[PDB]
RNA sequence: AAUUCCGAUAACGAACGAGACUCUGGCAUGCUAACUAGUUACGCGACCCCCGAGCGGUCGGCGUCCCCCAACUUCUUAGAGGGACAAGUGGCGUUCAGCCACCCGAGAUUGAGCAAUAACAGGUCUGUGAUGCCCUUAGAUGUCCGGGGCUGCACGCGCGCUACACUGACUGGCUCAGCGUGUGCCUACCCUACGCCGGCAGGCGCGGGUAACCCGUUGAACCCCAUUCGUGAUGGGGAUCGGGGAUUGCAAUUAUUCCCCAUGAACGAGGAAUUCCCAGUAAGUGCGGGUCAUAAGCUUGCGUUGAUUAAGUCCCUGCCCUUUGUAC
RNA sequence: UCAAAGUUUAAG
């Protein structure tokens, strides 16, 4: 019997699903490790959970992630949420709950985004203007 | 180690050098004179560009197969300054993509697949994934 | 309290400045000594609290 | 490196040696960033150089290519005058010669009393753009 | 990295705030100073939520300005990092501390609120809020750095460094510090 | 007021100034070299690459828009 | 003398256009002292103002 | 937020509007679901070549070859349920209506749609085989055909796009979307994969698609990463104009559009004025839909990147109630 | 604890 956990992260329209498995802790996105992805200025983001919790917590859990939708930044924020969420879901099911709780606490005090997904989503444009809230310029005279 | 394990930028540099050293591609007559797409104000500053984009096509083919000429134009697309009007998409040059794909065909990097469009072949998988390994074993950086 | 603090005399009760003012209607109304009233509330000649 | 010209005199024009070569040539009437780059590639010059470098032989070599493009495989398109009425030639007109060719064409339309020449004569827009709202000079 | 959080390279600890007022509303450290100055950060939700956004993030945000740079954060993240690098080479010490000092001597102390006053506009002096002082400081010196970097060969990062240095030093030489003393002088002239 | 005219050359005195002085600065950027001297900008970049290759100035970062260089690395 | 002053009670928002919070302040050094004053910017109970003047005390404006 | 409530009371008991309501947004490892979703992780049954690590095993990576007698619904589509109520804790409030904070967690507030009475002599007879009267009615104001015009330029104003650069430009490279739409038609034709020919616009072949099937992992832009350029009206800007080449069309000259070479204007951030906007908003950034043979500097949608500042006030401009004065 | 602010087809 194998220890499989498939957990998702979201940001606007970026469904990043991280999939944890009893392994040796590779952690690769689509088909490549966390040292590319390639917005790159936001590398420490997709690293953050690993940096917070350390390699010791991950150690025995290999995580293959798949992403689609969103744009570059949104995808990073999705995977970052997802791999952390997946790790928490692994520890819930196939370790012990006090350990999970400790991980969850360590993540949240850094940032609540790591588990909780933003509801914020693109607002709809309405006629009489180029965007949602902005209007087209008034002539008057 | 595969090609996805390598930072794709410094990969295509190494593949281009590989394709120069081989010296059996089939760079056509134009190269010097041509624009490269209706996008562009200018032609490429790197005077042996054909080798570079040939490499880029090959690596694209490894990552995603079944890529026809039209598909190769779409990937090499961008902004088109209408100048005083606003910008739009424009597909890259067909003929250059087609010449690149025919050049790779002669090398036996690639082969035209069933159900249309190019895919790279085992003998091509050789070179691509060999140079990946070379880049990985360049230095720890 | 500042003056109490720096007074020579102990405790000291302060003084008071008394003025009988004389507003004419115009000047009373403008300075909001007197507002208008409704036709029925005009007749309440008790002072306010 | 190279301490020589800096400033250049080519085909009646004063080319800035100070500038980089592909963009330095374009100072001449009739050669644009396309054609200059093409011309330089047919010359086989290290175009990273400034125009203030380069041997006098090299600049003469460039000039000969620029003048006579089709003898060194500068193709048909890259030619500002293709199929040019006064003889059925196809070539790239440069310097004062370009401006002279233009004036002859305007003069030709004028002599014909065509529409396009008349508007040219009247100092109006020729390429049927709306003139109610723009170009108030 | 696990026990203490660097800012890529730089330290959060050993960054002492001088003025008890800028303190609290400068989030260089509560304890919480993250790796990057990019963040999801819905700090515009409520009124004072803004204050608990980190000052290096806030500086990035302010940098992302004047039409063509609107929304381009990563662009400006890089700018910030380079300015911090440049501050480290030029001045020494932690660039975050330099930035903090600059903020402290760049925000006003009192401004002149435009009251009506009959009809023709003559103002009275009033004493600015610490958050408002932090806000002004940030945008003043960011703007001063921006205005410097247009039509001469100098990167934004370099300018941004030079402004922060000449703010941290009471130089009367940065835009921001000079602008602040001009506001203060106006305030005194109607206090 | 501003009308800034720069050099594009190996013109002896400036090249000596580069070899002596530039390696003692803390900030060494193409921009900072151009404002110190009256050197183009491209010329400044090339000059800073030569000093890197020689081993007189130290690399900090080599990013698209801005490169940064340091003093020798003294002791 | 640049005196600091902690806010005890944010009173009410004055100013013509609505801007200057009228604020009641403890005077930090000797907490017996307690003035009122107007402030540009967003203020809240439990923060510190930097008052350059220390003797003016605004009321209605 | 509200003529929303509480409460007062020559009023009583009602009606509309507001609210409720409908759609949408976001929470559901809960349930029902699948070859026109994924497959999902397996099994790797493999193919497969050294594909790589590696002496070789075992692993890493995809492309896929996969059906069905593998296993399911995490992602997917969309059903019907649930889900937040101001319900909890603390204040404040006549300890009412309610307001403030904080816990749990979306915190009453996601954004639209619908929308009263009474008006206006608002617009529309050029949307109607809705229509009164008036006019005209064969040398027609009917109707159709050819041509022209609605595009004409001393000038004045309105919504727009492009810019004035180096937080940039160019040249490469890398790499992520979401609403849609689509032929085989109401009168003649769609979306288009793949292969060759053409620098390019484009041309010629064959295919798929009445569509979660094919286009289509819609491989978008900005962004990101290496380029050179160096504050010079410069490689910024791309107007004007000369020459050529394509397609649409019955026909394109007064340039239909598109491509190419050449030309290279003002513009170095805009006086007095004044517009719009508070959260995934503004702004940037592209792509759909509309019109459409040809086709957007408009529009109406869509996402992608993502600020500053507010959280208030009646100063201006207006609006709502109350009292008031009024020769309107 | 009071700056300036004048006028409005004949054409129904």
């Amino acid at each position: 019997p194998l220890q499989s956990v498939q957990v998702f992260g979201r940001k606007k329209t970026a469904t990043a699903v991280a999939h944890c498995k009893r392994g040796n802790g590779l952690i690769k996105v689509n088909g490549r490790p966390l040292e590319m992805i390639e917005p790159r200025t936001l590398q420490y983001k997709l690293l953050e959970p690993v940096l917070l919790l350390g390699k010791e917590r991950f150690a025995g859990v290999d995580i293959r992630v798949r992403v689609k939708g969103g744009g570059h930044v949104a995808q990073i924020y999705a995977i970052r949420q997802s791999i952390s969420k997946a790790l928490v879901a692994y520890y819930q099911k196939y370790v012990d709950e006090a350990s999970k709780k400790e991980i969850k606490d360590i993540l949240i005090q850094y940032d609540r985004t790591l588990l909780v997904a933003d509801p914020r989503r693109c607002e709809s444009k309405k006629f009489g203007g180029p965007g949602a809230r902005a209007r087209y310029q008034k002539s008057y005279r | 180690v595969t090609v996805k394990d390598v930072n794709q930028q410094e990969f295509v540099r190494a593949l281009a050098a590989f394709l120069k050293k081989s010296g059996k591609l089939k760079v056509p007559e134009w190269v010097d004179t041509v624009k490269l797409a209706k996008h562009k104000e200018l032609a490429p500053y790197d005077e042996n560009w054909f080798y570079t984009r040939a490499a880029s096509t090959a690596r694209h083919l490894y990552l995603r197969g079944g890529a026809g000429v039209g598909s190769m134009t779409k990937i090499y697309g961008g902004r088109q300054r209408n100048g005083v009007m606003p910008s739009h998409f424009s597909r890259g040059s067909k003929s250059v993509a087609r010449r690149v794909l025919q050049a790779l065909e002669g090398l036996k990097m690639v082969e035209k697949d069933q159900d249309g469009g190019r895919k790279l072949t085992p003998q091509g998988q050789r070179d691509l994934d060999r140079i990946a390994g070379q880049v990985a074993a360049a230095k720890k950086k | 309290r500042d003056i109490s603090e720096a007074s020579v005399f102990d405790a000291y009760v302060l003084p008071k400045l008394y003025v009988k003012l004389h507003y004419c209607v115009s000047c009373a109304i403008h300075s909001k000594v007197v507002r208008n009233r409704s036709r029925e509330a005009r007749k309440d000649r008790t002072p306010p609290p | 490196p190279e301490k020589f010209q800096h400033i250049l005199r080519v085909l009646n024009t004063n080319i800035d040696g100070r500038r980089k070569i592909a963009f330095a040539i374009t100072a001449i009437k009739g050669v644009g960033r396309r054609y200059a780059h093409v011309v330089l590639r047919k010359a086989d010059i290290d175009l990273t150089k400034r125009a203030g470098e380069l041997t006098e032989d090299e600049v003469e070599r460039v000039i000969t290519i620029m003048q006579n493009p089709r003898q060194y495989k500068i193709p048909d398109w890259f030619l500002n005058r293709q199929k040019d009425v006064k003889d059925g030639k196809y070539s790239q007109v440069l310097a004062n010669g370009l401006d002279n060719k233009l004036r002859e064409d305007l003069e030709r339309l004028k002599k014909i009393r065509a529409h396009r020449g008349l508007r040219h004569f009247w100092g109006l827009r020729v390429r049927g753009q709306h003139t109610k709202t723009t170009g108030r000079r | 990295t696990p026990d203490i959080k660097l800012f890529g390279k730089w330290s959060t600890d050993d960054v002492q705030i001088n003025d008890i007022s800028l303190q609290d509303y400068i989030a260089v450290k509560e304890k919480y100073a993250k790796y990057l100055p990019h963040s999801a950060g819905r700090y515009a939700a409520k009124r004072f939520r803004k204050a608990q956004c980190p000052i290096v993030e806030r500086l990035t945000n302010s940098m992302m300005m004047h039409g063509r740079n609107n929304g381009k954060k990563l662009m400006t993240v890089r700018i910030v990092k380079h300015a911090f690098e440049i501050i480290h080479l030029l001045t020494g010490e932690n660039p975050l501390q330099v930035l903090v000092n600059a903020i402290i001597n760049s925000g006003p102390r009192e401004d002149s609120t435009r009251i009506g006053r009959a009809g023709t506009v003559r103002r009275q002096a009033v004493d600015v809020s610490p958050l408002r002082r932090v806000n002004q400081a940030i945008w003043l010196l960011c703007t001063g750095a921006r205005e410097a970097a247009f039509r001469n060969i100098k990167t934004i990062a370099e300018c941004l460094a030079d402004e922060l240095i000449n703010a941290a030093k009471g130089s009367s030489n940065s835009y921001a510090i000079k602008k602040k003393d001009e506001l203060e002088r106006v305030a005194k002239s109607n206090r | 007021r501003d009308k800034l005219n720069n050099l594009v050359l190996f013109d002896k005195a400036t090249y000596d100034k580069l070899c002596k002085e530039v390696p003692n600065y803390k900030l060494i950027t193409p921009a900072v070299v151009s404002e110190r001297l009256k050197i183009r900008g491209s010329l400044a970049r090339a000059a800073l690459q030569e000093l890197l290759s020689k081993g007189l100035i130290k690399l900090v970062s080599k990013h698209r828009a801005q490169v940064i260089y340091t003093r020798n690395t003294k002791g | 003398p640049i005196k600091l002053a902690r806010v005890t009670k944010v009173i009410g928002k004055t100013g013509s256009q609505g801007q200057c919070t009228q604020v009641r302040v403890e005077f930090m050094d000797d907490t017996s002292h307690s003035t009122i004053r107007n402030v540009k910017g967003p203020v809240r109970e439990g923060d510190v103002l930097t008052l350059l003047e220390s003797e003016r005390e605004a009321r209605r404006l």
